[PDB]
């Protein structure tokens, strides 16, 4: 299997757990599934890779199923980037 | 495709109560938002409310509070709509739907017969074949969440459920021709159809979903210039 080439959408509000982590529920829109979900957290400038992804190698099984991704953004402003290139879903997050 | 299976038509007397069902397949409802939408004959789409089946949290449009009760059973992967003290005003097609960034999935609709701000412009328009058509949506407040505009566009052809065209203001839904495009940020949004084709004759609706209520615009009927 390879990285998903297509776009992603979010099925529910991003939920902050009691363990200082965030859970994202994603739906794949593109082709080539099953494929690996490209997901990373970037700084305020949308440059350097920050925080971490908790879930092991998240996969999009098809274009109907929902992929549950647990991640840990750093404190303050960050950007959760789901997918590849300019088609990628960018989600602004602020951790208190 | 058709992942949402709705219960059959209801024909009741006033004062009755009904419980409509929506069974999902190909996904677990726990991981989604399940909404119900009302449509009176020849009228616009009205968001009733939504359930988060994971915790049973429900939110309703102020108009439907006291009339509608949405429930969910994660074990049978079914969402329900309870309507109490039914009146002729409740006669409508009721749709169940899945999604937050627009409703990509709709049920077939359930007809319930009781035998007794989002500003969209224009109300209707006509354009010649091959020409550009533009439909506008103005929200009374900003519709951003996580730096993204939660503004969506739908097409609804006569006697059919609506279908998602554009989600998150400018993203083209899979299976939708590239002649459909969305633009805008802040409070003003536009759906562009260019070039217009004969098969584009339908009613178009905008919808916001950043915060509850997930209000639909009043709709715009598109016709071809005679």
């Amino acid at each position: 299997y390879t990285m998903c080439s297509g776009k992603f959408s979010i099925d529910k509000e991003m939920a902050e757990t009691q363990h200082g982590t965030t859970v994202v529920k994603v739906k794949y829109e593109g082709a080539g599934a099953p494929c690996k979900v490209p997901i990373e957290i970037r700084d305020v400038n949308k440059e350097k890779v920050v925080g971490r992804i908790i879930s092991s190698t998240p996969f999009a099984e098809n274009t109907n199923s929902v992929t549950n991704i647990e991640l840990e953004p750093p404190f303050g402003d960050s950007y959760i980037v789901i997918g590849v290139g300019d088609s990628a879903l960018t989600l602004h997050w602020f951790r208190k | 495709v058709k992942l949402l299976e709705q219960s059959g038509a209801e024909l009741v007397k006033p004062g009755a109560s009904v419980r409509l069902s929506c069974t999902a397949s190909g996904f677990n409802i726990k991981d989604t938002y399940m909404s119900w939408v009302k449509q009176r004959p020849e009228q616009g789409l009205e968001w009733i409310g939504r359930i988060d089946p994971a915790n049973g949290d429900t939110k309703y449009d102020p108009k439907f509070q006291g009339k509608a009760t949405i429930t969910a059973d994660t074990s049978s992967n079914t969402a329900y709509l309870h309507l109490s003290s039914l009146t002729s005003g409740d006669t409508a097609v009721y749709y169940c739907s899945r999604g937050w960034e627009g409703f990509a999935y709709w049920g077939q609709g359930t007809l319930v017969t009781v035998s007794a701000v989002m500003t969209q412009t224009p109300a209707s328009l006509a354009v010649s074949l091959g020409q550009r058509a533009t439909i506008s949506c103005r929200a009374s407040e900003n519709v951003d969440r996580y730096g993204n505009s939660f503004m969506h566009w739908y097409q609804q052809k006569a006697g059919q459920p609506p279908k998602l065209l554009i989600y998150r203001a400018s993203n083209l839904e899979s299976g939708i021709p590239a002649r459909f495009s969305g633009s805008g940020s802040r409070t003003d949004f536009t759906l562009t159809i260019n070039p217009v084709e004969a098969d584009d004759v339908a009613t178009y609706f905008c919808q916001r979903s950043n915060e509850v209520p997930w209000t639909f615009g009043g709709g715009t009927k598109l016709e071809i210039k005679r």
